[PDB]
Order: C-alpha cells, then structure tokens, then sequence
C-alpha cells in the first residue's frame, strides 16, 4: 500500500515518460544486461546485442506492464496476476534480480527526467518498484 | 575488476564530476530513500523532511567527504582494499554499518551520476561505474567477510 | 498474503508452542545476540548475558506480539501498527535485522518441535515471519 | 574465523552428525522453502510437491555430496577459500548461482541441525556454526567478490 502522495508522484512521473515508455523499458533491460551480466542467463534464447529487436520488443512489453500497474496502483496483485505466475511459478526468477531491474529502471528515468527526478519522486518510484517486485515474487508455489 | 579500457573510460568521465555537488546529493538521497540510515547521522540535526535533509549543511559537508573518498579510490583502482582498509575498520568495527548499506550508497551515487549527466551517462559507462561501486563496497565490507 | 494452507500451518504450529511462547521468545533473542552480535547495538542498556531478567522480559514481549499476529493473520498491518511505528520510525532498525531474528526464531522452534517442524511447516513459518517483518518495516516515514 | 576453542566445539559436535540423513534434509528443505532454487535442479526430476522433493532420490544423494563438502571444510577451517576454489568455480562461473543462496543453504543446515539435536544444539554451539556457514558462503562467492 502506497500513500496517496506516493501514488501522485508515480502517476506524475510516468506521465512525463509518456510516449517514451517503450524506449525506456528497452534501455532499462540493456542497462541491466550490461551492469549485471548474470541476468542474461534468463534469456539464452534472446539476441542480447546492442539494438537487438528482441530486447527492444521485450522492453515494450515490460513498459506496457508497468503502465498497467500505474493505471491500477490500487490492485497491483490483481493487475499483475499472470505475471506473478509466469515469473515466480514458471520461470522461477531469483528474487535478487528484481532489485537489479528496479535499479536499472531508476537509472534510466533519472537520466531522461533530471528535473522531475527529485528526492521525493525517487523515493516514491523506489517504493512503487519494490511493490511491483513483491507482487511478482509472491506466487513461488 | 576493471579492464584497462574500462579504467580509462571511468577515469576520463570522472574529470567532469563536481564532487562537492554530487556528494551532498548522493548522501542526501540515501537518507531520504532508505530512512533507517538516518540512525547513523543523528548528530546532523533535522533529517525530518526531504527538504530538511537535502539542504542540511552537515549532510552536504559529509557528502563531499564521501566523494573525496571515491576519488582516491578512483586513483588506485587496483588497491581499493588497501585504499579503504582504514575506512573499513571505521564503518565496520566502530560504526557497525551493515554492509548492505555500502551497496545502497553506491547505487544511489550511480542514480545521481545519471541524473546529473543524462545522455553522457551511457549504459556502458554506467556498467563501468557499477563495477567501481561494487569494488568500493567489497573493500569496505571486508572487515566483515 | 498467506495462503489458507500457510495460515493453517502457522496456527497449528503456534498452538504447539502454547505456554512456552515467552520462553521461546527469550531463547530466540539470546540466539540472535550470540550469533549476530551487531544486533546488540539496539539494546545499549540491556544486560544481554545468559539469564538476564531483561532478555527474559523482552522475550515475553516479542512472544506476545507474535501471538497477537497469529490471531490476526488477516490483518497484520492493523495488528502490528504501533510496532511498525516503534521499530521503523522511532528505533530505525536496519531491515537486515528482521531476517536475523526470524532465523533465530526458526532455529528455536525447530529445536523444540522436531516432529511438528516439517518442511511444509518451515515454509509457512518462514513466510509468516517475513510478512511480520514487512509490516514492522513499513513506516520508514 | 573460529578460535581453537570454538574450533574444537564445532569439530566435536560434527562427529555426531549423520551426513546422509542431514544432507538430504537440508537440500530438500532449501528447494521447498525457497522454491526459486529448484530452477537449478530441474534435472533431478519431480520437485512438484514438498513430498516429491523430500523423497527424491537425486535430492537425497546430492544432499549427501553437499554435507561431505561441509565435512571437508570442517577439516580445513583456516583455508575455506582454497578448500572451496573448485566449487566456487562451478557455482559462480558455471552455474551463476547468486551468492545470497549460499547463505540460504547455510542457514537451512543450521535449522536442520537444531531439529535433529534439540537441546544439544545450544545457543553458543549455534553461534559457532553460524561462523562456519558464513565462512563457507564467503569462500564460495569468492569468484565474485
Ligand atoms: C519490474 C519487474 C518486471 C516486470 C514488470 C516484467 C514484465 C514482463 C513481461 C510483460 C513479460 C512478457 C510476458 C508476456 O507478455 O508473454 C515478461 C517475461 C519475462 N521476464 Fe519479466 N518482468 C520483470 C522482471 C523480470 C526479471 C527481474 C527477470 C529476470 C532477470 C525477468 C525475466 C523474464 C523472462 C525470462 C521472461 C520471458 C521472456 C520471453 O517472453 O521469452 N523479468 N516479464
Ligand atoms: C561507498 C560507501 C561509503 C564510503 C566510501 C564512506 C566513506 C566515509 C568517509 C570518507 C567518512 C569520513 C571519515 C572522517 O571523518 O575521516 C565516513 C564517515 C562516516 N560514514 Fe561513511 N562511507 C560509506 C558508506 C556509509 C554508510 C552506508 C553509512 C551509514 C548508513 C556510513 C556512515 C558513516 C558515518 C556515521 C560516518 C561518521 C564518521 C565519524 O566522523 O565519526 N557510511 N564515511
Ligand atoms: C518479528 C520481529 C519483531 C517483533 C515481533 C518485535 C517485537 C517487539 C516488541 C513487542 C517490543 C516492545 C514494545 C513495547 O511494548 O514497549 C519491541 C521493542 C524493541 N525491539 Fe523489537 N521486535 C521485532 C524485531 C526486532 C529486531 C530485529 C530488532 C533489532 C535487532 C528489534 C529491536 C527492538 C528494540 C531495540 C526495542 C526496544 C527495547 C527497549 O528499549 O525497551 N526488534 N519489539
Ligand atoms: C554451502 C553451500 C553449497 C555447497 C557446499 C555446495 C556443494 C556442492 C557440491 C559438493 C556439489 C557437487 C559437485 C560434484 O558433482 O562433485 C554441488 C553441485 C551443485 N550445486 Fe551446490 N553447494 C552449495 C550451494 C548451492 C546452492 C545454493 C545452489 C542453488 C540454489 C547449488 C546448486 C548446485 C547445482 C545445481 C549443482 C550441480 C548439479 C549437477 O551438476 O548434477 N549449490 N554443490
């Protein structure tokens, strides 16, 4: 449960992302792959080279799911249902990876929204991504 | 942990870094984003609000000190262990800082570098700095390890 | 965020503890202090020696809180609100410590309920403790 | 790590441990309690239920191997690093197991020892063993550090 203040911050930030959401999700993946090479082990079927269309494509999907969570900040568990199943139950992604992607996401946003990325916005998004991660790692059974 | 090409890249980017500004912002955001960390900076006064925190002079002050530490490490990318051995005993043996926090500060600094350099802070450059903050955190936590 | 199966396992386990909750609370603290000395820094003015009436007393407080939690598995936030305020806002206990206490508590139970501490029970108690920890670390505000 | 005192305490107790037994239990509980670790043992067959895991022959056998590796380090408590070099290579370099998992297994082992020895597994004894699993975990993640 995010505060209403937190929710306003998320909504506002994602608002400025707007139409670049898909490009930021792709950039976030690329940064994750480069910074934390072990994350690459979850995509052995992917072409992981700079500018790959698989990564670009997957990035659009990640952004879409984040948009959906933003538009449903009140029922994350509900909104991210099949995603928890996939990640926790089918892929069995190690919880540590979620922290790596969150970080990659914050670095991307800070870089594109310097003015808007205030200590306060930072804290809110941090909390948002954590919640997201929590939901995605709830169904390990 | 840093290839020669990586070291060069990092070395050259650092030249543009305004340690003073960056340092205060990094320490400030840590206190704001991970509040349990304020437990260690009781003696700084008001940490009550993001505003009180970011603008607190001890914070800014202490932040530049931290960055100065980074720079020296930047100067000995081969002996972070030796470079930080004194700070390790301090943080660990005297302050009892959980080493997970060393990682949090390193990540926060990366976010700050990104916010401040935008476009220039590439995935590749970022990757290079991740290696750097990891080497510093490791070196600080060895009194534990 | 405990499945029905989890709640039944916790309820069952806590029921076996019965009147030893306080003693187990005390032994868990003792095991924590011994295994992870750094935790001792949060109790500056506590004789943390073996038999200290302060550890005893404190162990009884923790045990009470856990019982309260078990009886309110449907509303931990509401059940542990005052404690979140205390631990997170007031004491600013670093979140890593919750994991050390949780482990210490699992060691204690395992030691006293060998036949009841099945793999499934262990899994449920691990999740319960993590949930309790999540609430106590909720108001970092 | 361990003093001579602590070394002796731990060493003495280890002799009462049935590696076959405890090993299968520790590995089975790790897969059950932290299910994401199952991804590395997909090969082992049926791990679908708590019961499937605990009765898995491959789990019991592998569990034995693990405890044996534990037995050895007990014998080389001063150089865990070197004792575990080859394993550190398999786990990190080849499997890419996150080092936090090494800590999870160590803690599960301690829970299993507690369950099997009850009152014999005293706070002090536990404390000694925590130092050991900590040393084992560190030595294995060295290919990272
Ligand atoms: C913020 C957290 C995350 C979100 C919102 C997210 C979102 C998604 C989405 C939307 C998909 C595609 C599912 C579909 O539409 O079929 C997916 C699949 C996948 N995700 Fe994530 N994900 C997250 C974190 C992670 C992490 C941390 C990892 C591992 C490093 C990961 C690994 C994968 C893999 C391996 C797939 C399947 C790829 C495929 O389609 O072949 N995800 N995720
Ligand atoms: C990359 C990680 C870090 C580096 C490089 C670093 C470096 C430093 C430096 C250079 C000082 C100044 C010592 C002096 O006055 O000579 C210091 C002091 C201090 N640091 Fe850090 N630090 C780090 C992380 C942390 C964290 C995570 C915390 C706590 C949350 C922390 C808490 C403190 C405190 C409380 C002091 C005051 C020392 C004193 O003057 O008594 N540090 N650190
Ligand atoms: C499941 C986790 C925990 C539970 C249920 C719990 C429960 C409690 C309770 C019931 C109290 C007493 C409140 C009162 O009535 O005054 C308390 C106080 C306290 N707790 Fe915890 N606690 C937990 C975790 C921790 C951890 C991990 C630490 C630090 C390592 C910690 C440190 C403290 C301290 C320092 C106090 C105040 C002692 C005093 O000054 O009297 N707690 N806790
Ligand atoms: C104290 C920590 C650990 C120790 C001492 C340990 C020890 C061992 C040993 C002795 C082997 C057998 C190598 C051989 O065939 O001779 C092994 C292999 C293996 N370990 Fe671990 N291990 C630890 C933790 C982990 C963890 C946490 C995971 C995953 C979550 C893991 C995954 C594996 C896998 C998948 C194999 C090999 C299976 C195969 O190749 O058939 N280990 N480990």
């Amino acid at each position: 449960v995010l505060s209403a203040a937190d929710k306003g911050n998320v909504k506002a930030a994602w608002g400025k992302v707007g139409g670049h959401a898909a490009e930021y999700g792709a950039e976030a993946l690329e940064r994750m792959f480069l910074s934390f090479p072990t994350t690459k082990t979850y995509f052995p079927h992917f072409d992981l080279s700079h500018g790959s269309a698989q990564v670009k494509g997957h990035g659009a999907k990640v952004a879409a799911a984040l948009t959906k969570a933003v538009e449903h900040l009140d029922d994350l568990p509900g909104a991210l249902s099949e995603l928890s199943d996939l990640h926790a139950h089918k892929l069995r992604v190690d919880p540590v990876n979620f922290k790596l992607l969150s970080h990659s996401l914050l670095v991307t946003l800070a870089s594109h929204l310097p003015s808007d990325f205030t200590p306060a916005v930072h804290a809110s998004l941090d909390k948002f991504l954590a919640n997201v991660s929590t939901v995605l790692t709830s169904k390990y059974r | 942990m840093l290839t020669a090409e990586e070291k060069a890249a990092v070395t050259a980017f650092w030249g543009k870094v305004k340690v003073d500004e960056v340092g205060g912002e990094a320490l400030g955001r840590l206190l704001v984003v991970y509040p349990w960390t304020q437990r260690f900076f009781e003696s700084f006064g008001d940490l009550s609000t993001a505003d009180a925190v970011m603008n607190n002079p001890k914070v800014k002050a202490h932040g530049k000190k931290v960055l100065d530490s980074f720079s020296n490490g930047m100067k000995h990318l081969d002996d972070l262990k030796g470079t930080f051995a004194a700070l390790s005993e301090l943080h660990c043996d005297k302050l009892h800082v959980d080493p997970e926090n060393f990682k949090l500060l390193g990540n926060v600094l990366v976010v700050v570098l990104a916010r401040n350099f935008g476009k220039e802070f590439t995935p590749v450059l970022q990757a290079d700095f991740q290696k750097v903050v990891a080497g510093v955190a490791n070196a600080l936590a060895h009194r534990y390890h």
